[PDB]
């Protein structure tokens, strides 16, 4: 073939297999994340895998701050991760600089999105293995969900998983946004937290998953304590 | 300090220059040649800050001599003053401005002849007659006074001559002789120096 | 051979046939539809969704160049916004410039030279995407095509993506010149309705159009008032 | 094995088969065509694009003015021919800036064959895969026409056509093209014939065709496309004398 | 299979192969350790003896990429010293602009960035080292950074790098190194890098520690050579 | 194997890319050069009018200068490109130092050119050779060869292109002092020459002299044919 | 197979080896030996020049670079001339700038850095030269040695070059007794260990032999083929 | 048993297994393509020589260059490829004529040699300037020139590397021409001698009969500058032998 194997070459069917293969790296990693939206609040949930117990837990994570009020999950390779999220909060800040109000997270995500495209149109550089997905509050749009994936598709979402049980997890979603009748922050959480344990069969406790939310009520971004997750987990258990 | 003038005819164009060039006070050369054949039937006559006018006047030189060579045919005295004035122009602008003031004068086949004007400002003007430098503030009238559109050649030096003398009589730097050629169907023609002894 | 990977070597009977690779992939792309009708121009397309949980309103296959130009694409995404935001900048240039709405004709111009500027560098990949550029200028309708190689041509009517030799001919069956943009619209979606494989709703299909106001999206409500027909 | 890539490395018997295969393309491009008249010279080309729901928006598909004083018709790849008329605009611009005066008719050929000659030698770019037609008038050498091909080699013809059929169309022209004697209407009605005989179609549309003449009228260059009722009358004409020689025998 | 040629590559599965070759390059250094415990860091070295014509204190693995942070590498020594220039620019320009000592999960942070350049483009290939950083504050505390050659940067309690790291992970867990203090720590690197050395495929050792900590008032040092006699004689009772 | 890259050397050291373009220059139309005691004539094959083709578009023999001209076999396209950029020069080195070029002088500057294309790849070589003739300031006649290697040799006559060998086998042959006595035998012994290789003989050579101090002259084609009739009636 | 993971430095090998770079330090091996040892007061510079043919000289083996450090070479000579500018540079810039000779420690960790830039970076190739480097700073007299790969040593004695292992032993074997020898020893052991390197049939002569000394009295000086005649008269014989 | 994979030759910058580097060996192997030059260093100065290698009678002889001068002290005698060899002695003479400007005196042999070398080690590409050619200079040349030190005869290689050399052959045959030289040559010999001994050479070795139109001969002595042998010193010296 050869046809794979550069990014710039097109399939005879005009495919760019690389990268879908940049898709499967982030499949690789053996970790599922899944962001859901709420009436007045926005979460995401991924496993937390610590290999080894010599690793100091606090420093493992694939939640980051862009700003105060927008937040991302990444799910992939760690060092593309960091990378974007690297770019990510210089292009915030640069839009608050050039701009005087803080970056909106649609605008946000397609900024990252189109340097991905530029990735994946010259040669030299790969796409960066990894996915990512924002979460924020908009005054005029309440709370957000968006994905960047290696290819420049930023599209928006209701509710929305990446990793290896993608699949399974958006189909769980898709049952639940069906039977629509809202969710508050807690009904949120606990979707997040069903989804995760139920595509994964993991039924976690609180060390195996970090979760990461915004609200209307508190905009900034906050990565939950381990005894807020466990408070959480609790009540889905009891119920 | 130098002298320019030039004057068309019906099928001619009489150019002349005075051939000094000076130092200070000294009076260097008593042969010097101010006019440049940028092709057959084109001259450039040039004068003005030191260095400058033979820079600019061998580089349109050469630039019409290599459309000569590459195209096969004579550019045009109006195109050639036109390049020569785009030249000057752009360099006005620049840190190194040519401070030269030039008469071109040519004979088409087409469009007959042609005498050309530009100051170091890079202004362009056609004109009947035209002259450049201190002594054309003396001479100018004398043109003015008794040329005609339809002045013979014989008519031409005769008057030129009038305007040189009266530089002679009048004017306070010494410019005791002047070259004079002709340009016509036929091509640049030398004629004999106008000189006062 | 050699001629397949290279994008700067014509193959042997002179085919530079990376282009036609980016022509396949826009052939993949989604069903577009653009009908120009006398008093207005109608670019509709499918925007069907892999699941419930995609947000229609985030993302939008339509979009406003200008206040007068729009355009709607079959291809890739992620080219389509390298060059509508190129396109929306050179109209703004335009605008700097000479202070008057860029005409449709010149915008098709500018942005298939910079697809053309894209194919000649080997470090670069061609557009994987193709345009349909439709405009209203000088008390008259446009509509144009901008392929991956960088040309572009003017169609009275013509569709792109999946089926679109078959949409064409169903077009040129049901194309009238004297046809008013209320019944071009239907007949746009008629031609979508050909090819989409499922039950079209207001959601699954984005459509736009241009007049003597300026490009619009109309809105899911409107959409949904036509297909009620 | 391979000596036929990158443009720039001679094969063994010293040929560059990158331009040769550029070469190669503008035979499948629609077929133009000029003739050089006394009083005029005129292009005439087929529109290959016959699709039903396409628009004439524009001058003229094929035909292009670059000046004042002259006008070209391209045959070959349309992205590249949109760059090299862009060029060919700039370059007659600048000299008018320059030198004020209308760009010669080869001079402007020259600076553009220079232009494919040089992507033909630096590594990275293609050769231009276009061959286009040159019709003017100058003051030099009064009416002109003028082909280039992808080599960036220019000559000059008194009639000639390039795309597809060209050798069809070159063999029609040197039977009937009459030395110093031809005038525009002539010319136009040869242009028909040998439209006629190369195009496929049995009848020329007089929608398939585009024809622009270039005339110096009250000491002014006129570039004029011929419209399509012109067009028509000169088809009518065309296979009514056809038909009376048919007729005859 | 041509995937595994070049670094910009992905293979069909979605594996850049380049960058696990080059994991695959720490492997053949010999074993370090750097161990975390409450008064501060310590690092320790196998530095294997290839001749006895080479100086002793030549060599070195152990670097001091700040006054207040060093650094222990396994991998090719000559990508490991580039590193470590690059370390101290990164620092000294952290101070130069900032005012103050670089923190050391900021430091990771850029250099793992620097290298995770490399596994991006084609002209370059990834690194061949893999590097420990470690420093104490008496703000932020004892820190352990490790950095891969990917560019992948996280905090350990304790940590290994080179051919023995398994090994070497085990004898490290058996530790309780939280509650620890350093003079103690010293003795038992010494023992866990005595234990995973191999008398027989690796003829000879020389053990080279250093440590940053309150001890030192916050500054990285190579050890008092009283205190590695302590600590090797210790190692070699404890080995029997 | 070692003939993809010019900056490659092949085993025994070859570089065969500026092999294959002087190869190149072996397909072109025949030149002859020759040099005779007062005049230098360079005389060149043409291929065919086709007759719809104007001739004058069609031009082997340029003059770079008023004292110095080439004519050259080989690709048209990049002889047009030497010939432009060595009339540049040409007009350079005359601002430069106030001075006519000399014929090794300008030969030197083409050389120089097709050198600095044959030493860097992603560049190929010039696929011409040319033919330099000009009278220098002594008044001497000067011939020289250039290549697309970019090796310069003086000539008393030469030929380039197609038909080298035998024309240049045919010119060692019969070129003598006697035939450079008379400036028309000058001119019949080239027009011989170019008529060893030629499919007609007045149609297809165009000639040119340069004489002491004269320009160019392009000679008429009723003096070519005058000159070919007296070379066909003395055989 | 594996003819693949050789062609470029840049090319990682599925066991973690720059093969080109281990090509690159075959190039010492190819060049004739070279050995140097150093004493208390002292550091020295031995070599073995080759001739191309009888007529022509023997090549330069030993170059000064500063008055407190010399190298010599072995490996292409090239790499050596350009090493060596740098090197002269550098010292030449120390001597400019802070008005003291250049630590030698400093010197070779400049040639590290620059030598390791081309096996990282596709394009220039390894610096295919071995460089052995003697100098006396204010520390006290070293010998150091550079590889093709950018890793240096800091050595007691050393020898590079074709045959060099037989030199090496016989220096491990000696070694004790140089630290505490007079200047004429040194030379003489190192005269020896080369002696080990040579051909049973070719002997030492004043022509191939270079010898460089520098201490805290002595600059770096190459004392040539006549001048090496002291130092190689009171050698005995083989053995 | 036949292995022929090479497969590392081709492009420079590529250590080949047991690292050789074999285009530069290639390069120095195609000298052995150009004509024989020999040059033979004396007391009494130094003496180049080389066969012109005539291709037809109309190519005019003064025109092959094979021998060149550097400046009055030094000159060239080259084999290999003219065109890089140009450019080497284009080097020569302005380091030449700039170490004058500087430091108002005259080169030495070795440093002009060295001047050269330096340019042809550029091939390696270490600096980042566009104008530098990839391929190693295909030519070897022989630098003979009288000095503070006396008449010396330095010999340059594609590869940069430089040596003094008593006398040396390069060429096609400096195989068996430098046999030819180790026996005749002794260091007493005067330059008449050298001059007539490598003329013997050059007539072994060529495959024409020696003329004075087919070789070119220079010498530069201590009193005198660099001089080349007219055609009658020439005529004279070949009848001589």
């Amino acid at each position: 073939a050869g046809f794979d194997r550069h990014i710039t070459i097109f399939s005879p069917e005009g495919r760019l297999y690389q990268v879908e293969y940049a898709f499967k790296a982030i499949n690789q990693g053996g970790l599922t994340s899944v962001a859901v939206r709420g009436k007045d609040c926005a979460v995401i949930v991924t496993q937390k895998k610590v290999p080894d117990k010599l690793l100091d837990s606090s420093t493992v994570t694939h939640l980051f701050k862009i700003t105060e009020n927008i937040g991302c999950v990444m799910t992939g390779m760690t060092a593309d991760s960091r990378s974007q999220v690297q770019r990510a909060r210089y292009e915030a800040a640069n839009w608050k600089y050039k701009y005087g109000y803080e970056i909106p997270v649609d605008m946000l995500c397609k900024r990252i999105a189109d340097i991905s495209q530029v990735y994946t149109q010259n040669a030299e550089m790969r796409p960066l293995g990894c996915c990512m997905i924002l979460i924020g509050i908009d005054e005029e749009q309440g709370p957000q969900v968006y994905k960047c994936d290696p290819a420049g598709y930023y599209c928006g979402f209701k509710a929305t998983a990446a990793g290896v049980k993608q699949t399974e997890s958006t189909s769980f979603l898709e049952k639940k946004v069906k039977k629509k009748f809202d969710w508050t922050f807690e009904q949120t959480v606990e979707t997040a937290i069903t989804c995760l344990s139920t595509v994964l069969s993991i039924d976690f406790k609180p060390s195996e998953i970090e979760v990461g939310v915004v609200t209307v009520e508190n905009p900034k971004f906050r990565i939950l304590t381990e005894a807020e997750i466990d408070a959480h987990l609790v009540a889905l258990a009891e119920r | 300090m130098e002298y320019l003038i030039g004057i068309q005819g019906p099928d001619y164009v009489l150019v002349a220059s005075d051939r000094v060039a000076a130092s200070n006070i000294v009076q260097m050369k008593d042969d010097h040649d101010k006019m440049f054949k940028m092709s057959e039937k084109i001259l450039l006559l040039c004068v003005g800050e030191a260095g400058d006018t033979v820079q600019f006047a061998e580089y349109i030189q050469k630039n019409v001599q290599l459309y000569k060579m590459r195209n096969g045919y004579e550019l045009s005295p109006t195109a050639a003053a036109n390049f020569t004035r785009r030249n000057l122009a752009d360099c006005l602008r620049s840190r190194t401005p040519y401070h030269v003031n030039l008469l071109l004068a040519g004979y088409d086949e087409h469009e007959g002849p042609a005498l050309y004007y530009m100051d170091y400002l890079a202004a362009l003007a056609k004109a009947p007659f035209a002259a450049h430098g201190y002594g054309a503030f003396l001479t100018l009238s004398i043109l003015d006074r008794y040329y005609t559109p339809t002045i013979s050649r014989e008519r031409a030096v005769e008057l030129l001559r009038k305007c040189l003398e009266e530089l002679q009589k009048r004017f306070i730097l010494n410019l005791p002789t002047f070259s004079v050629r002709i340009i016509d169907k036929n091509g640049i023609h030398d004629l004999d120096n106008i000189s006062f002894p | 051979r050699g001629y397949s990977f290279s994008l700067t070597t014509f193959s042997p009977s002179g085919k530079l046939v990376q282009i036609e690779y980016a022509l396949a992939a826009v052939a993949g792309g989604a069903p577009s539809v653009g009908i120009k009708a006398a008093n207005g121009v109608v670019l509709a397309t499918e925007k069907k969704q892999k699941s419930i949980l995609y947000d229609e309103r985030s993302v939008h296959k339509v979009e406003p160049i200008t206040k007068h130009i729009g355009l709607v694409y079959s291809g890739m995404g992620p080219d389509y916004r390298v060059l509508v935001h190129r396109a929306r900048k050179l109209a703004q240039q335009y605008y700097l410039v000479y202070q008057e709405p860029i005409p449709t004709a010149q915008l098709v111009q500018r942005v298939a030279s910079v697809m053309q500027e894209y194919t000649q560098s080997g470090g670069v990949r061609p557009f994987g995407v193709s345009l349909l550029i439709c405009g209203w200028n000088e008390g008259r309708p446009y509509l144009f095509q901008s392929d991956p190689s960088g040309a572009y041509f003017a169609w009275k009517a013509t569709a792109m993506g999946k089926n679109y030799v078959n949409g064409k001919t169903f077009l040129e069956k049901r194309y009238n010149e004297d046809l008013e943009l209320e019944d071009a619209i239907h007949t746009a979606i008629l031609t979508l309705k050909e090819s989409f494989e499922g039950q079209m709703t207001e959601d699954n299909i984005e459509v736009g159009i241009c007049n003597e106001a300026g490009f619009r999206r109309l809105t899911p409500t409107e959409v949904k008032d036509y297909l009620a027909a | 094995r391979r000596y036929d890539s990158r443009t720039t490395i001679f094969s063994p018997e010293g040929r560059l088969y990158q331009v040769e295969y550029a070469m190669e393309a503008i035979g499948h491009a629609g077929t133009c065509l000029g003739i050089l008249a006394n009083d005029g010279v005129l292009l005439a080309a087929e529109r290959r694009n016959i699709h039903k729901l396409l628009d004439e928006v524009f001058f003229s598909e094929k035909i292009y003015k670059l000046n004042e004083d002259m006008a070209c018709s391209v045959a070959g790849i349309t992205s590249d021919a949109n760059v090299l008329t862009n060029e060919l605009r700039l370059i007659a611009q600048r000299y008018l800036l320059q030198y004020q005066e209308p760009i010669p008719c080869e001079q402007l050929v020259t600076a553009l064959c220079d232009i494919k000659q040089a992507y033909t030698q630096f590594g990275g770019k293609r050769p231009f895969g276009v061959s286009l037609l040159y019709i003017g008038w100058d003051k030099h050498y009064g009416f002109q026409l003028y082909q280039s091909d992808p080599s960036g080699n220019y000559g000059g013809w008194k009639a000639t056509c390039i795309g597809n059929n060209s050798a069809a169309a070159v063999s029609m022209l040197k039977q009937d093209y009459k030395e110093g004697e031809m005038t525009l209407k002539s010319a136009l009605a040869l242009a028909i014939k040998v439209l006629n005989k190369t195009m496929d179609v049995s009848k020329l549309s007089a929608e398939k065709v585009e024809i622009a003449t270039l005339t110096r009228e009250n000491g002014k260059t006129v570039i004029r496309v011929l419209k399509q009722k012109e067009v028509e009358q000169l088809i009518k004409k065309h296979e009514e004398e056809e038909a009376k020689a048919e007729r005859e025998k | 299979t041509g995937y595994d040629l070049s670094a910009s590559t992905f293979s069909p599965d979605g594996r850049v192969f380049q960058v696990e070759y080059a994991m695959k390059a720490v492997e053949n250094s010999s074993t370090a350790i750097g161990i975390r415990c409450k008064d501060g860091v310590v690092f320790g070295v196998e530095k294997l003896v290839l001749s006895k014509l080479y100086e002793e204190g030549s060599n070195k693995r152990l670097f001091n990429v700040d006054r207040h942070v060093g650094m222990a590498v396994a991998g090719l020594l000559a990508d490991a010293r580039s590193l470590a220039d690059i370390a101290r620019e990164e620092a000294s320009n952290f101070r130069s602009n900032f005012g103050y000592n670089i923190p050391l999960k900021h430091l990771a942070d850029r250099v793992a960035m620097y290298v995770h350049a490399y596994t991006l483009y084609s002209a370059v290939r990834p690194f061949g080292c893999s590097f420990m950083l470690g420093s104490y504050s008496v703000n932020d505390g004892a820190q352990l950074y490790m950095i891969d050659p990917s560019g992948v940067s996280y905090g350990y309690w304790g940590c290994a790098i080179g051919k023995a790291r398994q090994a070497a992970k085990t004898e490290i867990e058996k530790l309780q190194m939280k509650e620890m203090t350093c003079r103690d720590i010293v003795k038992e690197v010494a023992k866990i890098i005595y234990i995973v050395h191999d008398e027989v495929k690796d003829k000879a050792f020389e053990l080279e520690l250093s440590w940053v900590g309150e001890l030192t008032n916050g500054r990285h040092e190579i050890v008092p050579k009283d205190i590695r006699e302590e600590a090797e004689k210790y190692a070699k009772e404890s080995l029997k | 194997s070692y003939d993809r890259a010019i900056t490659v050397f092949s085993p025994d050291g070859h570089l065969f890319q500026v092999e294959y373009a002087q190869e190149a220059v072996k397909k072109g139309s025949t030149a002859v050069g020759v040099r005779g005691r007062d005049i230098v004539v360079l005389g060149v094959e043409k291929k065919s009018v086709a007759k719809l083709q104007d001739e004058r578009t069609v031009r082997k023999i340029c003059a770079l200068d008023d004292n110095v001209c080439m004519a050259f076999a080989g690709l048209t396209a990049d002889a047009r490109i030497v010939i432009n950029r060595a009339r540049v020069e040409c007009q350079s080195h005359r601002l430069t130092v106030e001075d006519p070029v000399t014929v090794e002088y300008i030969t030197r500057y083409i050389a120089s050119l097709k050198q600095r294309y044959t030493q860097s790849n992603g560049r190929r070589p010039f696929g011409i050779s040319a033919l330099i003739v000009g009278f220098d300031f002594d008044g001497t006649p000067r011939l020289y060869q250039t290549d697309p290697s970019g090796t310069y040799h003086a000539w008393k006559a030469n030929a380039i292109g197609r038909g080298a060998k035998s024309v240049r086998e045919f010119l060692e042959k019969n070129y003598t002092d006697e035939a450079i006595e008379t400036d028309d035998l000058t001119i019949k012994l080239v027009i011989k020459a170019l008529l060893e290789v030629v499919q007609s003989g007045g149609k297809n050579i165009e000639l040119a002299v340069m004489r002491r101090d004269q320009s160019l002259k392009i000679l008429n084609p009723e003096e070519i044919e005058k000159y070919v009739a007296e070379i066909e009636k003395e055989k | 197979f594996r003819n693949q993971y050789d062609n470029d430095v840049t090319v990682w090998s599925p066991q973690g080896r720059i093969h080109q770079i281990e090509y690159a330090m075959e190039a010492v091996k190819q060049g004739s030996a070279t050995v140097g040892l150093k004493s208390k007061t002292h550091a020295v510079l031995v070599a073995l020049k080759r001739a191309q043919s009888e007529l022509a000289a023997h090549q330069k083996k030993i170059l000064h670079v500063d008055n407190h450090i010399g190298i010599s070479i072995a490996g292409l000579t090239a790499d050596a001339r350009l090493l060596c500018n740098f090197m002269r540079q550098e010292c030449l810039d120390s001597r400019f700038v802070f008005d003291r000779p250049l630590p030698v420690s400093r010197l070779v960790s400049l040639i590290g850095s620059k030598t390791q830039i081309p096996t990282q970076r596709y394009g220039r190739r390894p610096y295919g030269v071995g460089l052995l480097i003697a100098g006396y700073d204010d520390m006290g007299p070293h010998i150091f040695q550079t590889c093709p790969s950018a890793n240096y040593f800091d050595c007691r004695a050393m020898s590079i070059g074709a045959r060099s292992q037989s030199a090496r032993t016989y220096l491990e074997r000696h070694m004790s007794e140089f630290m505490e020898c007079n200047l004429n020893e040194l030379v003489k052991h190192g005269l020896r260990a080369l002696r080990e390197t040579l051909p049973a049939e070719q002997d030492l002569t004043t022509k191939n032999v270079s010898i460089g000394i520098v201490g805290k009295d002595l600059e770096f000086t190459i004392y040539d083929d006549d001048d090496v005649s002291p130092f190689l008269e009171g050698l005995e014989e083989r053995p | 048993m036949f292995l022929t994979r090479s497969e590392y030759d081709r492009g420079v910058n590529t250590f080949s297994p047991e690292g050789r580097l074999f285009q530069v060996e290639y390069a120095i192997e195609a000298i052995k393509l150009g004509s024989t030059a020999i040059g033979i260093q004396t007391s009494e100065g130094v003496c180049l020589a080389v066969e012109k290698r005539i291709t037809s009678p109309l190519m005019e002889p003064s025109s092959i260059e094979k021998i060149v001068e550097i400046d009055a002290h030094i000159g060239c005698a080259m084999s290999g490829l003219i065109a890089d060899a140009k450019t080497l002695i284009d080097k020569a003479r302005v380091e030449t004529q700039n170490h004058w400007f500087t430091y108002n005196e005259t080169m030495t042999v070795e440093s002009v040699t060295q001047a050269v070398s330096n340019l042809a080690l550029q091939f390696g590409e270490e600096d980042a300037d566009p104008g530098a050619m990839s391929r190693p200079f295909g030519v070897a040349l022989l630098f003979g020139g009288v000095d503070e030190k006396g008449p010396q005869l330095f010999h340059m290689d594609p590869s940069g590397t430089f040596v003094q050399c008593d006398a040396r052959a390069i060429g096609s045959a400096s195989e068996g021409a430098q046999s030819s030289l180790q026996e005749v040559y002794h260091k007493s010999m005067t330059l008449k001698e050298a001059i007539k001994s490598s003329l013997i050479i050059l007539k072994q070795v060529m495959e024409e009969k020696l003329n004075a139109t087919n070789i070119e001969l220079a010498t530069v002595q201590p009193g005198q500058n660099f001089h080349m042998f007219t055609k009658e010193e020439l005529e004279e010296v070949i009848k001589d032998i």
